[PDB]
RNA sequence: CUUAAAGAGUCAACCCUUUGCUUAUCUUCCCUAUUUAAAUGUUAGCAGCCGCAUAGGCUG
């Protein structure tokens, strides 16, 4: 009768980011650049916790990784690359009946804005997270099939309209939409001034010698490719009381602050997939949910 | 004759570093022989054997424990709990640079070779890992076992994998013998009834665990006969090198 | 009491190479590789090696072997050497 | 009832310090600067605790980093910039509510006396903290906006009214009460005399053969950026019975003292913040201190 | 046909005071550095004219 879905439905991920490396150069000397390398120090704080104040009185010595601008370069400046695939519906677990009629019913899927939100993402450099904050300017240098593309300062929660961010993703999503590849080398540049803090990706490690240790690779400060791809598949505007786009999360889920925007109220990525394979229509937004979560790929399980 | 295919410097982020529930590290022969197997399938390139060699690595956290993933949320009846932190399982990731190379059968030209390999690079991973960057392809050949050296010495530099057997077992040997172990095959424990749960509905399925060797890392030149460090598939599915057990 | 329990959900499975044909492998772990093994390590000072906690924050309702020995179990290491930057 | 606060509300730092690197240079010659390396000696000292005298024939050996000025130089450079970014109400991980109404109910702070006090402690070089004892002269001299200014003869204990510090507090309070950043770039010059003793930041080592370890950078003496940050936000003169300032702290810490000047009696951040989203009122100064534990980030949560 | 397929570690931080490394000292004996040699890369380039000149062409 209704076609279930498989206990486990696995698709591959489909935008596949490097590690970012982290240099440092001068603004108007951007040939000369020089690798950002992970120190060590030592920290000495209070114990400024809101629970307890009966021990405030006493400190606590600490050691963590930081990772700084030289006081000679001004400029940060960040490197990696990001693959695009297609085939975004052959399942990789699942069945075959129930990802057919899915794949089935999602080839009307808008993926022009699909592709154009990723690129925007890239080009705007969401990805460089909290090294955004006190930037004089961001310049972004995307290079994709022998085409060089420059970006100057971009606003970045709004999907806002440029030439080339859908240059781009013309060739974004004829990757997306049919098959094959495209691999976009990423450059960011920015002006934050000589000896200022840069942000790595930090280690989530048990670790009793450092209290924060930051990503590395021998030696050089890197953000995780994890990370990067978290930060380009932030496109959902399409949430209940939507305000800012959300990454792609099969249940809109912000564990960060403690919220999930898509629980139980009839807008997960199960409920609309079920609807889709049983009959059911779908929004042009609610289809672009359902087929950027099946870009983010998962292992999505229970059922049978 | 003898061809061969060397890619050099195969940037590699995100490997699942994990070979078994005791070897966290340098991924093992068996993924490197699925690759080669992979390539096969998707090209039609015959594999004859391959050769891996870490040119750097990396295992994402400290130097006595590995870094957590953060698992995000994934699977249904999960929406009354997708406001907190996902349970989290052990999935350690690294980072690293290697350098290959493959023993085909070809007797076509170069170019086409080097064309379907790359094209096929492109769409694979290792061990997990997205690949970042690679050098272009390079066919060589050899007759006798001067220009096998010739061979070698073409992948320099990198540290290549060399099989060295086990005298007693895993723990002693690593013990006494100061070498690493490394996932060589499989055990079959128990035939798996149903496909309805498989990569297959046909395939044989088995329940298995890992059965190891005792390997050693040394640089592709001071190996001597090159054929002590190609793997490939075979007898009672495992995997090991053309030439046998390493000591020259 | 030993008896067998199937299932295969969340587990890998691989494809090897059975004379020229394939069997599906979906791999286990096995407890006397890490009961003894750890036990063993620590006996005879082997140090190179990763320490890995299994069923965590709430191991005794994991395995018992997990839920008695809570300092973690060993693992092997398996970095391998690095082409020097120098060359 | 009660809007409890969330479990991980936390905000960002907003005044941001670089490292400072320490360089030597004569006091009429400063465009020939030159580095002070952190060095490695010797120290053979006696066994004079309080507590026991029997072990006061016993010696003790070591060996300690330091740092001087050359022979040829007598006058330190300090060197660092400082950013000050806005947004100071937007929480990094708190969610909207408590954050919201906390953000309502301090939009009445004096920011003109956060940022004067913040410019303040910059000018008057309490930021050098030991590196000012036993000097000549200081002159501080900090860049902003194209704009260059020079000080020299201020009193770092007291906030005396100087205009060019309020000249610059002012493009700082506009940063801070609104959006944006500004990058201060601050030096300092000190008249210490040839061969002078220099204090950079000290690290901790847990078993070292060094008993005593000077933060450097590629060799060079340096202080942490939050050491120079520490200095920057004293300026806490409202806990009860208050003397000198202190720097900001939720607790009004000063660990070195072992007491909490704000610790156990209703004027610690978190009582404040409570009474202040929950409808109690606060006072102009509990506003600032509220709005200036804001501005130093950290974690406000269970 | 890769222990395949999937994943944001994130906020914040004063490490501070003080110091004698002291005494003394034999590094000694012996020694064949040898044969032989094509720097090749023909060197590989440029000085002057006409020119609206990084269009093209021409002088021994």
């Amino acid at each position: 009768t209704k076609l279930k879905a498989p206990a486990v439905l696995a698709y591959s991920r489909k935008i596949n980011p490097t590690n970012a490396l982290m240099f440092a150069v001068n603004w108007s000397d951007r040939d000369n650049t020089t690798a950002v390398m992970v120190g060590t120090k030592t920290v000495a704080g209070t114990q400024s916790v809101r629970g307890n104040p009966n021990d405030a009185d006493k400190g606590n010595i600490q050691t963590v990784n930081f990772a700084n601008l030289p006081h000679n370069k001004n400029t940060l400046l960040v490197k990696y690359n990001v693959k695009f695939v297609g085939d975004v519906f052959k399942a990789e677990l699942g069945g075959g009946e129930y990802s057919n009629t899915l794949q089935t019913a999602l080839e009307n899927t808008d993926f022009g804005t699909l592709a154009y939100r990723y690129v925007y993402n890239i080009a705007a450099g969401r990805t460089l997270w909290r090294n955004r904050v006190g930037a004089e300017s961001i310049e972004t240098v995307i290079t994709v099939n022998d085409q060089t593309f420059t970006f100057s300062d971009l606003l970045v929660n709004e999907f806002d309209e440029d030439v080339d961010v859908a240059e781009i993703a013309d060739m974004v999503a004829g990757v997306l939409s049919g098959e094959g590849f495209v691999t976009l080398k990423v450059e960011h540049y920015m002006l934050l001034g000589e000896g200022s803090e840069v942000f790595p990706s930090q280690e989530f490690v048990e670790n009793s010698k450092l209290s924060k240790q930051l990503f590395d690779l021998n030696g050089q400060a890197a953000m995780h490719d994890q990370k990067i791809g978290n930060a380009i598949r932030t496109i959902d505007t399409w949430y209940e009381d939507a305000t800012t786009p959300i990454a792609v999360e099969p249940y809109g889920s912000v564990v960060r602050n403690g919220v999930a925007y898509r629980a139980g109220n009839k807008t997960d990525l199960f409920t609309l997939m079920d609807g889709a394979v049983n009959g059911k229509s779908l929004t042009e937004e609610d289809q672009m949910f359902v087929t950027a979560n099946l870009i983010r790929g998962g292992v999505f399980g229970g059922g049978k | 004759m003898r061809k061969f295919i060397i890619v050099k410097n195969v940037k590699v982020d995100g490997i699942n570093a994990k070979s078994s529930d005791i070897t966290v590290g340098m991924p093992p022969a068996t993924t490197f022989c699925g690759l080669g197997e992979t390539m096969s399938i998707k090209t039609g390139i015959v594999v004859k054997a391959v050769s891996y060699g870490s040119v750097k690595f990396e295992v994402r956290g400290s130097r006595f424990n590995t870094s957590v993933t953060k698992f995000a949320w994934q699977d249904r009846g999960n929406g009354g709990k997708a406001n907190n932190n996902s349970p989290i399982q052990p999935k350690p990731l690294a980072d690293g640079v290697f350098t290959l190379c493959f023993e085909v059968e070809w007797e076509d030209c170069a170019e086409v070779l080097v064309d379907k390999v790359t094209n096929f690079i492109n769409t694979a991973r290792i061990a997990g890992g997205t690949i970042a960057s690679f050098n272009k392809p390079f066919v060589k050949v050899a007759k006798d076992a001067e220009e096998l050296a010739s061979v070698k010495n073409a992948m320099m530099p990198c540290y290549v994998v060399v099989d060295c057997g086990v005298e007693v077992n895993i723990f002693e040997d690593a013990v006494n013998r100061k070498l690493q172990p490394m996932v060589n095959g499989y055990k079959k424990l128990e035939k798996i009834v149903d496909n309805k749960h498989m990569r297959d509905k046909f395939t044989p399925a088995y329940l298995a665990t890992p059965t190891y060797t005792m390997i050693g890392y040394k640089m592709v030149s001071n190996v001597d006969n090159f054929d002590q460090a190609l793997w490939q598939y075979g007898e009672n599915t495992k995997v090991k090198t053309i030439g046998g057990i390493y000591n020259d | 009491c030993c008896t067998a329990k199937e299932d295969v959900t969340t587990l890998p499975q691989i494809y090897f190479k059975n004379g020229e044909g394939y069997d599906i492998l979906v791999p286990i772990g096995n407890a006397h590789n890490l009961i003894s093994g750890t036990e063993y390590l620590w006996e005879h000072k082997y140090y190179n090696t990763f320490t890995q906690k299994l069923g965590g924050s709430n191991p005794q309702n994991c395995t018992h072997a997990c839920n008695k020995m809570r300092g973690g179990f060993k693992q092997f290491n398996c970095t391998p050497p690095q082409v020097e930057d120098n060359y």
